[PDB]
């Protein structure tokens, strides 16, 4: 019940609740990223431009913007 | 957890399922969701183009908890004693989804491992005690000898 | 208004239209008209045989308004006050269709400008008034305390 342990409780145990429901037999497979909220506003501080980003090299090119 | 069978080979090899069973599906490039947020208690200090990003399925859950190293460090109130005003830091080390549960949490308290200790000893007391009426005799001899009984207290 | 897509490429560049979409023509010198007439709210010094035509379409409409410098400078009644013999001139200036509307137009005149700005000093007060019934408790109290009232209204 504090608030370091919950916050990191509720944001672990609530993704065992995506993994236990969905059928990873049936063509379905989640990424998990570690960033903070912070850091990511940050991060696109850190580009010129939403297409530089580091959130977008993981949304769009290590995923949709790859050959295969 | 493992049944008990033979070395596989031309013959048949039966294997009573004491399990039940499901079934399974398959796709194209599968819907692939990539769940974002705090999920460690701290910020890391490497820059976000250069750390990864870890498949999970139901199967290697356990593995994708165990080589996080979620070590939650905090200090939390002492209510193991008459003070209000005490606090007392933990160290939790979490390496599968029972580590959340209070028997694998008081266990990493080395404050709680001896009063679960002290619960184990007391469960190992009632089945011996009420059984042998016999036990009550030696409290009142231990009520009569102080000197000795005190002596072997500290040992 | 910017849909965002990606950077051109050998490889292929889908982008949701969320629009829907037209259709185009075209011939030989094209039927020209010349559309001839007061455009503007004076008569210009410079003789007839010197001055311009300028060519609009639809795109380019709202780059032709805004060199023109349409400015209107009048004299209006007023009706801001008690008084029936108040007149209260006006400047407008105007660079997109949208100025002929009457959030422009009022942005444009100071005398409204003050009242835009109490009407929406008014819309932020009915959100948290009526939520929080607190608020008629000080009401009584600024009732009772009458001096430490008009001494912040000047404020």
């Amino acid at each position: 019940h504090n608030s370091q342990f919950q916050a990191m409780e509720s944001a672990w145990r609530g993704l065992k609740l995506f993994v236990d429901r969905t059928d990873f037999r049936e063509n379905n497979k989640v990424e998990i990223l570690h960033v903070t909220k912070d850091e990511l506003l940050e991060d696109f501080e850190f580009a010129p431009e939403t297409a530089q980003s580091g959130l977008y090299k993981h949304v769009y090119s290590a995923g949709y913007g790859q050959f295969g | 957890s493992k049944e008990g069978s033979v070395a596989p080979k031309e013959r048949i090899n039966i294997k009573y399922i004491p399990a039940t069973g499901d079934a399974q599906a398959e796709v194209e490039l599968p819907l692939k969701t990539l769940v974002v947020g705090d999920f460690k208690g701290h910020a890391e200090q490497t820059p976000l183009e250069e750390r990864a990003t870890v498949t999970v399925d139901k199967n290697n859950f356990e593995a994708v908890m165990r080589e996080s190293e979620l070590k939650i460090t905090a200090t939390v109130k002492n209510k193991l004693t008459d003070d209000e005003n005490a606090e007392l830091p933990v160290e939790l080390n979490f390496k599968s989804l029972a580590d959340f549960a209070p028997d694998a949490v008081a266990s990493q308290v080395p404050e709680l491992k001896k009063l679960i200790e002290l619960r184990e000893a007391l469960v190992a007391l009632k089945g011996p005690l009420g059984n042998i009426p016999a036990f009550r005799e030696r409290l009142q001899s231990l009520l009569n000898s102080e000197e000795s009984r005190e002596k072997l207290l500290a040992e």
